[PDB]
């Protein structure tokens, strides 16, 4: 479920090698989306 | 004439189950976040929802962020640690959401406080509940707990003093050992001029004095001044440059959801709407009623949650949110919207707040059974020129409350007989609905408190006479200024109680607690011997009082003391007019004073008093020997003494010998050893005549008193209401004991008649005269005691059944039995043809 | 008439050898303790002795109790750090040695501060002298680099301005960045009084300020001002019961020794009356003068090395030691001694100066090569009354550096007419030695600068009338409040240097220093076309001096703002009246006033105006081009210009053209621009004419000025002293233009007269004169050149041989070369018999 | 040369297992003593 998704060059936080791990979540409530900062692994 | 239900549908519905067909969610998105709302309320110290747990991303990336601050200013450091934490954290989007954001890394979670109560943290440590890996969190407790605002607070106090106030008998813990906290967020300063423009403000007021500073000749008499200022407008920077970062990468999330998540085009086009808002805000000015209600959310999240933990809901929304409803509903300039698209917004807005899991202690999650937090918003009221300040935003707030039905959060009204008839109204809708609220606030008695205590302004900018009609509850009792400037920042400066019930027990033990805690609460002001006369048991009361309520106020200075020092909040004090002018923090700047202190259980020692004068005393019936023995064997004999120590002449009752002691009793020793007293803002503490919920627990903390209480017998109604079945003279009467008083008011109503045509008339004209009896606060609870039975015996086909406990509302099958049974017993009032003349009322 | 030495065994000595015979220790034990003496003194960046380096215990152990203290109070984590080096250091005890105590775990060592500078630290790390182990020591400066008093300063400051001042061209280093410090300790309190004494008084303070917290009623404006109170006297306390614990584990250590290792009965039996002292001194008041010279080292010890560095040795020390002199030597009450017996004790204590390793940075030792530290004690002067002070003590100070021949420490004896002869001799005996000291300092000036800086108090208590006579050498230079209370307690009060011969060369190139630094070091005041009038130049120096000196005293109160606030001194604090009263920390409490400054090379930058004047805007001689192009020529071409500028009428020539340039240049620009600052205590920053050896430096630092002088040609011979080789009407010339300054003198005396029988009548005849002519200060240089060229050709036979430098005395032979040959080319004056007559003497 | 001397039971700075190390050294300059508190090795 984690996908990347590089932070843009204009972004205020910006910074070398950023990006959005976003990951789709589900559970007995509903489903809702996770954007976790994380640097080229 | 006759009580029929004024909607015919009601005529069909069973009367045990009418609270479950009043709900009417706006449309089907709020239908359903209804349904799949993440209930954060707990009972019985233990959370409803399964999934509630705390998160330890705040713990973390504070900890990490304090290591790599060190040598820095304390204002910038914070600043470090607050955007450390937004930086890093992980961002929450949800389905059907419109209004987004989370104070943690999971929407089921809620996050934790280590730089305010080492013990607080501790206990969920030992919780099943602790946050995860529980051994770094250990850890990061351990670290914490030097830097802790508790641990810099206890050393200028007596270990003993503070071990008798953790008792919570007589006094309530200090603010800096619990975590609790409360504040007024100057929202209106963000939504009109945006984040990036208060940056603008501290960087150009930083070259000032840099410039300043190199400029001859040089005074190190005044030049230094320069540091404290420099250092508080760089934190604000700092913590303003995160949030606009944070909002703008919500915004991201809500845009790559849209594109590479979402298969639904309307709801695309939705969250690129929802990007498109929390790209620009709270970095630009708020232009339409999305983005203020975008902005608002942000700003409540940061500042009761992120920045440091605040219970409330304090603001003023209609007026707020006014100025943005009309240039998107009225006059449709941005984000153009109907008024029942309004509706829908604060409904949603109802349901994010029903989701915000609150960091607080566990030992306040006691105290207010079956709910979440307090969160209390205040409407209505007048504006500067005493005008009426009801609108269409008001009225969009009361309907959104009784469409979507949610035990959180309260409302307070503000009645003034200058409010429109359409809005009272909707007030009225409210409460024929059994929700509770709105509760009722007189108007111009919180607007005069603004004034007098405006006087003591250290700085001589108080509120001025305008800005005092701009006051809202600061939690559940208190009034407080809002607005731009001038708003209360911290618990410290108002807030807590002290109970007098408690006092007088251990008057009569020479200062030993020996019904509950077993120990030496109080000062030893003597025996029962040493007590000759009735000015001796009056002045036994005094000394005690003295020193509870002296370490009352005592620990919030103190606190007051370190929270400026180390537990800056550069954010608030960036969107706040006189912080960023004088370039000082929030917790060290304080242009209004407020400093208020809750007396709970004041009648009940009152007409103690009065039976021991004259039985003891006067009367010389019965020694302090024998009903020290009366009251330490808990009633189990000595029964015709008891019910003659009851049968003593009691407050409310119209008796010269009774009412001739409690004004003394209030005006000399509770009100006036108490105004002596001068907290951190150079006012006076003046007392509250309220009960937030502690009497549930403190009634059960206090042992059996000469006014006929067994021992545990819980309790007061209210903080001024009258004891439970004590009233027999009518609803009328009630308001008549209440208006005495002028050196919290709850009361029971008939469902038919409510749910009639007729309602609104009557309930009209009880509040007018209750406006006239000047009478600080009521509430009101609409709701038959066979639907209670019938949620009892069938919960799980009444979980839309909302009753009101004490200053909050909640679900009524999420009240553990015991609590449930507490609020059954009380007798529904109903009103006469006398009290209806007494009101004046006009069929 | 005839010259002969007073003493005949002279006759037969050779002259170029002459101090080799002059030096006769009282004792055979401080002989074999000079013989053996741990010397520190350092030469070309390089320490005489083989031994010399870093220690490392005492940044272990501050460094340990920092992480320790975390969350504490900052007063109170300074006494924890104190407390935790003198807890665990490894104590010193060396053989013959009778006044005890080290502080360093090496008597060959000296400890460093990484709370200070981290660059100092830095330095260290980074050369043969760095504290082992080395990782361990980079791991300790790298820990402390956000901590450090440097980087707590350095933000509230433009990063160019300190490039600026890093130079130390134009402006002396900030003192947060060098770690350079100066104090006057307040020795009396802790001989008197003792430390027991003063915890009891900090002890009683805080139950006091406790028992006021919890009194009734609360005022939250003012209860918080014991917080701070609270939280220094614990700090007197923990640091006061910690030097304790130290000075009696120092007595433990002479006991064991005495028991264990010890093969002399008589040192046995010595070393066992020194167990006895440091178990009762400094607990106990001191009862004799063998407890007060140990008292006194050992508070000179924590105030000056291990609680914080500072350079110097201020004290008033014959009237400090005179009470415990009087009951050991005149009354023999306790512990009985014979005159001889007071000359070794300080004869001793003279050694352990010369073998206290100093901390200081690299920086601080190439400005005063062949010495250790500053070391400056004062005697002499009047009491209260304006009575003579001189004593017995007073001999027996003078006559022990008379014996003992060491370069350190330096002696200031303040000069009245009150001051008896007897006294006067054996100030005579030691400058006839040629030792260069006692150097002579003006006793009426310095008193009435006392009375001056005595109004600027904050608090009102100033010095008084008879305090102000209480004045000692803070340095070299300034004078100081000495006693319990109103001493200097840091050098951020009063300290450092200007150069305005720097201001006005740069004043000539657009504030661009090409000589030196090689970089823009002032403002842009205008290039030397925009340059039309002598008025524009006048105004172009005056900018230079304006920004100079604002950096210089602002960087210095900045320094204090956090010196309070993270650098306490609670020890200090402790024996202090007014901080133990106050309960304020020393640096934060400053009751007597003293911001001082230095303007060196002031003559130089005066002398140059007066050609450029003359040659260039009146005569238009040369342009402003022209000289600007001989100037960065070094005076390669324009010989005939060069001699021309030299000729231009010059300071201290009785010239009115020159004379009224240079009183118009001293009172408006030098003394004006600087006296309309204000520091820290509310005082104006006021000018001392002087130079502390940085003349030798800063003139290789300075080009070539228009008042003759070559590229680096170095210096003025003083602070006010007339340039080498241009007074030629005699010694009482010199005399005649010093005194000219109203709003340092260096001479030398020649050697036949002065060891003659009437050798004293002629200097004592000079000194009142002197005195007479209102002149500041005066030191004498009695030594032939014939015996510094024998020390240059044979070293290793003229290893007593002292010369006067600067502000302090040196051995000659551990002088480089290069400064050696500075010194002697010095001509000595000779009085003829007008000179005589103007001295008013009499044979 | 490592002696070690117990610190009294009465002295201000008196810890379990507390002691003074007392070694004896001596150098081209004279002769010294170093006291170090050590806790029993
Ligand atoms: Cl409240
Ligand atoms: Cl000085």
């Amino acid at each position: 479920c984690a996908n990347f998704f590089p932070v843009p060059k204009d972004a205020d936080d910006y910074e070398a090698g950023k990006a959005d791990c976003v990951r789709e979540k589900e559970d007995e409530k509903g489903k809702y989306w996770l954007s976790k900062p994380i640097f080229e692994n | 004439l006759n009580f029929t239900p004024e909607d015919p549908a009601e005529e069909t519905i069973p009367a045990d189950e009418l609270h479950e067909h009043l709900q009417k969610p706006s449309t089907a998105r709020t239908k359903r976040l209804k349904e799949r709302c993440r209930w954060k309320h707990a009972s019985a110290g233990e959370f409803i929802e399964k999934s509630v747990t705390a998160g330890i991303e705040r713990m973390r990336y504070l900890t990490e962020a304090h290591k790599a601050s060190e040598g820095k200013p304390e204002a910038i450091r914070r600043a470090l640690g607050l955007a450390n934490v937004l930086n890093k954290s992980t961002l929450v989007l949800q389905e059907d959401e419109f209004i987004v954001g989370y104070h943690a890394e999971d929407p089921n979670m809620f996050p934790l406080y280590p730089e305010l109560s080492h013990m607080a943290v501790q206990d969920y440590l030992r919780s099943d509940y602790s946050p995860q890996p529980a051994d770094e969190a250990a850890a990061i407790n351990e670290y914490w707990k030097p830097h802790s605002l508790q641990s810099k607070c206890q050393p200028y106090f007596d270990p003993a003093d503070l071990g008798r106030m953790y008792q919570v008998s007589s006094m309530e813990a200090p603010s800096f050992a619990s975590g609790y906290n409360s504040i007024v967020p100057p929202y209106e300063t963000v939504l009109e001029d945006g984040l990036l423009a208060r940056i603008k403000l501290a960087e150009k007021h930083i070259a000032e004095a840099q410039a300043d500073m190199s400029t001859f000749p040089w005074n190190g008499t005044k030049g230094l001044d320069n540091i404290a200022k420099i250092d508080n407008w760089k934190a604000m920077v700092i913590a303003c440059k995160a949030v606009i970062s944070w909002a703008r990468r919500q915004g991201r999330l809500c845009k790559i959801v849209a594109e590479n998540f979402e298969t639904d085009p309307k709801r695309q086009a939705e969250l690129l709407e929802i990007a498109d808002i929390c790209q620009r805000i709270p970095a630009e000015p708020c232009k339409g009623l999305k983005d203020a209600m975008q902005a608002k959310f942000f700003t409540f999240l940061i500042c009761h949650a992120i920045e440091r933990y605040a219970s409330g809901y304090a603001q003023k929304e209609d007026t707020l949110l006014w100025p943005y409803y009309k240039a998107s509903v009225v006059d449709k300039k941005f984000q153009p919207m109907s008024h029942m698209d309004a509706v829908e917004l604060v409904e949603m807005e109802r349901l994010k707040i029903s989701e915000h899991g609150a960091g607080k202690s566990r030992a306040y999650r006691e105290i207010f059974p079956g709910s979440n937090d307090l969160f209390i918003l205040t409407v209505g009221g007048t504006n500067a020129k005493g005008e009426d300040a009801c609108n269409d935003m008001t009225d969009a707030i009361l309907e959104a409350a009784k469409r979507i039905r949610t035990a959180e959060p309260s409302i307070v009204f503000r009645y003034s007989k200058k409010n429109r008839e359409k809005t009272l109204r909707w007030v009225f809708e409210c409460i024929r609905d059994g929700l509770g609220y709105p509760s009722i606030k007189h108007d111009e008695i919180g607007t005069e408190q603004m004034k007098e205590y405006a006087k003591f302004s250290l700085n001589g900018n108080g509120a001025t006479d305008e800005e005092a009609h701009n006051w809202v509850n600061v939690l559940c009792m208190s009034p407080g200024i809002h607005g731009r400037r001038k708003t209360q920042k911290t618990r410290s400066e108002g807030g807590g109680s002290i109970f007098p019930a408690k006092l007088l027990e251990i008057s009569l033990n020479d200062g030993y607690d020996w019904s509950y805690a077993d120990m030496q609460l109080g000062p030893k002001t003597g025996d029962l011997s040493s007590l000759k006369s009735f000015e001796d048991v009056w002045e036994a009361f005094r000394k005690q009082y003295q020193y509870a309520i002296n370490l009352c106020i005592s620990t919030k200075d103190v606190s007051r003391y370190f929270e400026q020092r180390f537990l800056q909040m550069p954010f608030v004090s960036a969107i706040d007019d006189g912080c960023m002018e004088l370039g000082m923090d929030a917790c060290a700047l304080s242009e209004q004073p407020n400093g208020w202190h809750n007396p709970i259980t004041t009648i009940v020692a009152a007409n103690s008093l009065v039976a021991i004068k004259k039985l003891v005393f006067e009367e010389k019936k019965y020694t302090l020997e024998q009903l020290s023995q009366a009251l330490k064997a808990n009633w189990e004999g000595f029964e015709e003494m008891r019910v003659d120590f009851k049968r003593a002449p009691k407050w409310g009752n119209d008796d010269d010998y009774a009412d001739g002691i409690i004004t003394r009793f209030y005006e000399e020793i509770i009100g006036g050893e108490m105004r002596k007293i001068t907290n951190y803002s150079g006012g006076p503490v003046m007392p509250t005549g309220q009960a937030v919920g502690l009497y549930m627990e403190v009634g059960s903390r206090t042992g059996p008193t000469p006014d006929g209480r067994f021992g545990g017998e819980a309790a007061d109604d209210g903080g001024i209401s009258p004891y439970m079945g004590t009233d027999k003279k009518g609803p009328t009467a009630v308001l008549r004991s209440v208006s005495k008083v002028q050196k919290l008011l709850n009361q029971r109503l008939s469902v038919p008649i409510m749910r009639s045509k007729h309602g609104f008339e009557i309930w009209n004209s009880y509040i007018k005269t209750w406006h006239d009896l000047n009478i600080d606060h009521v509430q009101f609870n609409v709701v038959s005691t066979d639907e209670m039975r019938a949620a009892q015996r069938e919960p799980e086909k009444h979980h839309d059944l909302i009753v009101r406990v004490s200053g909050y509302s909640a679900r009524f099958v999420d009240i553990p039995t015991y609590g449930q049974n507490t609020i059954i017993a009380r007798q529904e009032q109903d009103f006469s043809a006398s009290d209806l003349e007494f009101l004046n009322v006009e069929i």
